[PDB]
């Protein structure tokens, strides 16, 4: 469907204004060597599976959490986040590091509150877990390397054709007619030597970072028109992590995608998922359809989905959509601690299983557009592949590519 | 007097005591 | 714990480089030809070429240039390998023994840097003052040409020009001036610098920075008396020299870009140019004597000479003789006469030299059931496309031109005929259809046919194309095994691509059929969403379309699996059964993947392979009528081909010309340990493998129950090289590796490059030493060395003859062992 996108400000949520006065920001960054062994503390109640480059807000209340934060503010400001595969047994084999970039303590109303904004950095595999006497647990971890490869043609590339492997006036004039001509010329030239192998050009084109990024850009523009090629990073690694961070998936599939080492495989998986899963149903019911990707749109600068923090220190990987259905509203609309300034939220439950799905944002002013939208929590949704296909060949939820 | 009860996970407002205890059971269940 | 053995049965034939000079003596006229890892020297005679020496190096020849220093008897050679091993060489002859000496050697590989876009570049100053190399974008490595630099010490100078297309040295310049063409946001430009040795840096160039064609693809250093430089592109040919500028836009070259060249006349009056389509042109420069005596460039001129083999390099050999070094087709020697032939061409073909590279697919067959073995390969590409037949004689080769790109191959015993997938190039003609450029096998078929299916007529309605565009027309050719005639040629549908091919009997039908898999290619939407599986029967000298089945994806590969037909469709694997009604019905499926490209089977085990994500294993369960994922690998490296060794070992070639072998586990331990594959073998082949086969060209023994080598797997590559790999035992492996070390202790290396470093698994991130492999070439080289060195090698070595007692090894025992090994190919 084709609704409105004008009037609001996509930069309001990215700032997370709901956390209050401007925090004490830090700019000194840290990154360890690849395959290096490091001992890092773990946050307990972080039931979120972090992605490198993903923003994460937190409101901590427990005294131990506040003490660990105080100790880290002077040091490297880095901690770990476990990827809980089985939340019941607290099992985690992988995880992601997180660096604090904004901080503010508050002893107001007779309660030790601490507000923090952090960002993802590096992936890692768990080696060992220890627990100190003070409750805070440590983790002996191995940094996972980012495996990057040269172009498929590098090995077969003929020496005579090495020259002019570079294209004249590198970029296209943004237009996709000039760009279709450009992509065809690009494929004929870059993958010419493909004739020397067992496969054709169009196959290799599927494993080229540039082509994959362009197709992903074409899918992204479909969600929001306020996109410029500048906004997105050019580095395929950072690009892939950014794309993955705002794709609504279940935990198992998120774990699987994080396990990927090469950016090429990550991008392939992302495109595959974007094409496959056209439905989004209730995670608990599995049969109750909630929405489709046609209704997806980016209400923030990062993307359609992002992690936000609530008044009680719970994180929600919430997704912004135009339309939803099969939902009963609980309570009355409120602006209390709203993530999208100028809108009031209303709790939404599944009319069948009565499981929380998200909230209904309603505009406070009449001039605002859109007047209403939906924010669905990722933990409560399930991406579903379309059935049909003559119904002689069915399937099951699985990550292809 | 006894103002409404709400859930800390999602803000789900309710009335009678154990109703919210039922609602909260549906979050961290799986 | 796996142990294997690799040997070369055929030397790489693809010509990647050639030069001329005076290497053997100041009098003799020498021509040097590089063939990846081999180098051949020839003396130019008026009739032909006289071979003198052929050497094998421990490195992939990347750059090869001759030069003459001051105070030297003859020209010295410089070679730079792919692993950045540089060496200068001189020639010496002491009677019947001819050996190549290494003057200076060393490695130039930097700790960090971005390997260049346009590959490694290497140039020499005309006066032989220094050697310039470009290995990393922005860094120019300089090697001073002083006699003291035996170690080949170099130093880097940092460049502001990032994406440099080309660079050369200038002639008649008092300063070692470099002129180079690069690109920036504003366009492509030509710029000059002066390399200073005592400053160890750059100084302002003599000329200005001028803009050039956006498609400037080549630079040519003009010799005296002219000097300056020439710029070649897609549509323009210009000449710059400070105060001198000339330009010509010959329409004769606009059809294809020029890629290679060489100098004809030393003075700079004539140059040869070669394009991508195999056309050879001649550039001619004019002069005009001034009163001062300095000849100025009056004008330029280009004229097409003719058509030859698609060239990778060129060179002039006096007496109007020219050498066309091709790596797609057979290399050539041609003559240039001032008068055109009856056809209108100035070039006359003098001789051809077979070139198997590039091999894309092959098969082992026994036409005359001798039990010996013959190999049939799909070599060449485009107009050079051809088939090659190989046997033992030393080796005997038979050529069969096609004039269109071959893809796959297959054999039928019952019909005594071969099936081959091919692809020709056509162009959008004046009307709506297309027309062919030249005659090929598909157009000259004794009998022809076209597919007529009407399953995809609707839906994605065929889309238009503009005039002058090229397109690939696929075909299936049926050929006789003896006469090699183009018996039949079937033309596939439009917007279609043939991917796989098999021939077998399925179900309980005694007839042998040809099975093909296809995919519908459209310029929109990357991966296909459509595809067909077709079954044909060859009978009475004509193919009859027997059956068809539709699939919503590309049929990458197919195989016979215990009477059923296993196939791959995108990320899925599907098994088909042949019904009584003579059709196909699906049974089961498997999904999770990156892409099911490679497929192989053995009994009830199946191996699936991805382009980068290594592989996985499956096993057909009888009662369940389904599959079961057994094991998998993670390493992301560009796979080129795979093959099953036995029920526990598996081989695979990858990106950096490397070969890795994995293994499973039958023991208990844990489900986690069984489901993973152990990288039990690593090796650097130096070739890009494309196809594997089972069999050999030697008689299948039976006379000796005690075979030294177990198993046999042939493989073909891109440079025209063919090899054999087998498995060994633990004891044999240990002894042969000890022999490897002892041999390297003695043998002279071409360029003083350690053999252990040359055979080391290498990638941009990690460089590991070989494991679980034995280099057959080095083991075989033991027979050729002198006897004193043979005795030095086998000195203080424990050897077990006939599995009896360990005793001191003599030279004769090892000679017998190595002879028995050599007799496997
Ligand atoms: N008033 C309450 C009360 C309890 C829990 C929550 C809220 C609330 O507003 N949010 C979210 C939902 C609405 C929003 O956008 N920002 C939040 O913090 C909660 O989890
Ligand atoms: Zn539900
Ligand atoms: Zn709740």
């Amino acid at each position: 469907k084709k609704p409105n996108i004008i009037n609001f400000d996509t930069s309001l949520p990215t700032s997370h204004t709901y956390l209050g006065a401007d925090m004490e920001e830090f700019h000194g960054r840290t990154l360890h060597d690849d395959d290096s062994c490091q001992v890092i503390p773990v946050l307990p109640q972080v039931m979120m599976i972090l992605i490198p480059g993903q923003t994460l807000p937190l409101q901590l209340f427990h005294p131990q959490e506040v003490s660990m934060v105080r100790n880290l503010i002077q040091k490297d400001r880095t901690f770990a986040v476990l990827a809980y595969s089985n939340v019941q047994e607290r099992e985690a084999q992988f995880g992601t590091t997180a660096e604090i970039y904004a901080y503010r303590e508050e002893q107001d109303f007779g309660i030790e509150i601490v507000k923090v904004k952090a960002i993802g950095r590096q992936r890692f595999k768990v080696l060992e877990l220890r627990t100190q006497s003070d409750g805070i647990q440590q983790a002996k971890v191995q940094i996972l390397p980012e495996c990057v490869l040269p172009s498929t043609m590098s090995a077969v590339q003929l020496e005579s054709l090495n020259k002019c492997q570079i294209f004249p006036s590198k970029p296209v004039s943004r237009e996709d007619q000039c760009s279709y001509k450009w992509w065809q010329k690009y494929q004929k030239r870059k993958f010419h030597c493909a004739n020397l192998t067992s496969w054709p050009r169009w196959l290799y084109s599927l494993y080229d970072a540039e082509t994959l990024m362009d197709r992903i850009k074409k899918q992204l523009r479909e969600w929001d028109e306020n996109l410029k090629d500048d906004s997105l990073p050019s580095n395929p690694i950072d690009f892939s992590y950014r794309v993955a961070a705002c794709l609504p998936i279940d935990d198992v599939l998120r774990i699987q995608l994080l396990k990927i080492g090469s950016a090429i495989q990550r991008l392939r998986c992302e495109l595959d998922i974007m094409n496959k899963c056209t439905s989004l149903c209730c995670k608990q019911c599995q049969e109750t359809e909630i929405t489709t990707k046609n209704e997806i749109f980016s209400l923030s600068l990062c993307g359609p989905m992002a992690a936000y923090v609530n008044p009680h220190g719970y994180v929600h990987e919430t997704l912004t959509v135009y339309k939803a259905c099969n939902l009963n509203l609980i309570g009355r609309p409120s602006t209390e601690h709203s993530w999208f300034p100028g809108y009031a939220w209303t709790v939404a439950q599944c009319k069948i299983c009565a499981s929380h799905i998200g909230w209904k944002f309603t505009a406070t002013k009449k001039d605002m557009s859109p007047q209403k939208f939906w924010g669905l929590t990722r933990s409560a949704l399930l991406p579903t592949i379309p059935d049909t296909e003559d119904e002689i060949s069915p399937d099951k939820v699985i990550l292809c590519l | 007097g006894g103002r409404p009860l709400q859930c800390e996970i999602c803000g789900f407002t309710c009335r009678q005591k154990a109703s919210l205890n039922w609602h909260q059971r549906k979050h961290a269940e799986t | 714990m796996s142990y294997n053995y690799v040997v070369t049965a055929q030397k790489p034939t693809a010509v990647n480089g050639c030069v001329t000079g005076h290497f053997t003596s100041a009098e003799d006229l020498n021509l040097l030809i590089a063939k990846n890892t081999r180098l051949e020297i020839y003396v130019v005679t008026a009739e032909g070429l006289r071979p003198v020496k052929e050497v094998g190096m421990y490195g992939k020849i990347a750059v090869m240039e001759l030069f003459r220093p001051k105070g030297e008897s003859k020209d010295l050679l410089f070679i730079l390998t792919a692993k950045y091993n540089a060496c200068i060489l001189e020639y010496k002859q002491s009677g019947e023994s001819i050996d190549i000496i290494t003057r200076a050697h060393g490695n130039v590989q930097d700790r960090i840097g971005r390997p260049s876009e346009t590959g490694i570049i290497g140039i020499i100053d005309p006066e032989c003052r220094m050697i310039g190399l470009r290995l990393y974008d922005g860094l120019f490595k300089v090697i001073p040409l002083d006699r003291d630099n035996k170690e080949l010490k170099a130093f880097n100078i940092r460049l502001e020009e990032l994406h440099v297309i080309d660079v050369k040295f200038l002639y008649g310049c008092q300063a070692p001036t470099i002129c180079f063409v690069y690109q920036d946001p504003q366009g492509r430009h030509v710029k000059t610098y002066e390399v200073s040795l005592r400053e160890k840096e750059f100084n302002k160039g003599p000329w200005k920075q001028e803009n050039v064609e956006a498609e400037a693809s080549m630079v040519i250093a003009v010799p005296e008396p002219f000097g300056g430089a020439i710029i070649i592109g897609q549509e323009s040919i210009t000449y710059h020299n400070g105060d001198k500028y000339l330009a010509i836009a010959p329409p004769i070259i606009k059809q294809s870009t020029i890629v290679c060249h060489n100098r004809v006349d030393p003075n700079g009056s004539r140059y040869l140019l070669g394009d991508m389509e195999g056309r050879l042109f001649m550039l001619l420069l004019e002069k005009e004597e001034q009163m001062d005596g300095t000849v100025t460039l009056k004008d330029l001129r280009v004229e097409l000479l003719g058509e030859t083999s698609i060239a990778e390099c060129l060179t002039y050999l006096d007496n109007g003789v020219v050498f066309v070094g091709s790596r797609l087709g057979d290399s050539q020697l041609v003559k240039l006469n001032v008068d055109s032939n009856e056809q209108g061409s100035y070039v006359v073909a003098m001789e051809t030299f077979t070139n198997l590279g590039p091999i894309v697919d092959m098969c082992v067959v026994d036409l005359e059931r001798q039990g010996q073995g013959q190999l049939v390969t799909c070599s060449g590409a485009f107009k050079e496309g051809s088939l090659r037949i190989i046997r033992n004689g030393k080796l005997h080769i038979r050529t069969v031109p096609l004039y269109e790109s071959p893809r796959k191959i297959c054999y039928q015993e019952v019909s005594q005929c071969f099936g081959v997938l091919s692809s020709r190039i056509e162009v959008q003609d004046t009307s709506g259809g297309t027309t062919a450029l030249r005659p090929s096998a598909s157009t000259q078929a004794l009998s022809s046919s076209v597919s007529s299916s009407k399953l995809f007529s609707s839906s994605t309605a065929p889309h238009e194309t503009s005039f002058g565009e090229e397109v690939e027309v696929h075909n299936l050719l049926i050929i006789d095994q003896h006469t090699f005639e183009v018996l039949h040629a079937h033309q596939f549908l439009q917007n279609e691509y043939a991917l796989s091919l098999v021939s077998c009997k399925l179900g309980k039908d005694p007839n042998t059929y040809f099975i093909v898999g296809t995919a519908m290619v459209y310029p929109e939407e990357a991966e296909p969403k459509q595809g067909r599986i077709v079954v044909f029967q060859y009978s009475d000298g004509k193919l009859q379309t027997v059956a068809e089945k539709e699939v919503k994806g590309a049929v990458y590969s197919m195989v016979e699996f215990n009477g059923k037909l296993l196939a791959s469709i995108n990320s899925t694997v599907r098994l088909y059964e042949w019904t009584t009604e003579k059709e196909l019905r699906t049974e089961c499926n498997h999904y999770n993947n990156i892409m099911a490209l490679y497929l192989k089977t053995k009994g009830d085990f199946i191996l699936v392979g991805d382009l980068m994500r290594s592989v996985l294993l499956l096993a057909y369960k009888p009662m369940e009528g389904n599959f079961e994922e057994i094991a998998r690998d993670f390493n992301p490296n560009w796979m080129s081909a795979v093959e099953i060794l036995d029920d526990d070992n598996f081989l695979g070639a990858e990106n950096a010309f490397n070969l890795f072998v994995c293994q499973k586990d039958s023991a208990a331990t844990t489900d986690e340990e069984r489901q993973h594959l152990q990288e039990v073998g690593l090796f650097h082949l130096g070739e890009f493998v494309n196809v594997f086969c089972h069999g050999s060209l030697v008689m299948q023994n039976l006379g000796e129950t005690s075979t030294p080598t177990q198993g046999s797997v042939l493989f073909g590559t891109v440079n025209g090289m063919i090899g054999l790999v087998t498995s060994l035992s633990e004891s044999w492996y240990n002894l042969l590796l000890d022999m490897q070390n002892r041999l390297n202790k003695v043998i002279k290396s071409v360029g003083k490059i350690e053999h252990s470093f040359w055979r080391s698994f290498h990638t941009e991130r990690k460089t590991e030493p070989a494991t679980g492999f034995i280099d057959g070439d080095l083991i075989e080289s033991f027979l050729d060395i002198s006897r004193p060195k043979m005795q030095e090698v086998v000195a203080n070595l424990q050897y077990d003859d006939g599995s009896g007692m360990k005793r001191e090894a003599t030279a004769d025992d090892l000679i017998k062992v190595v002879e028995e090994l050599t007799r496997i190919h």
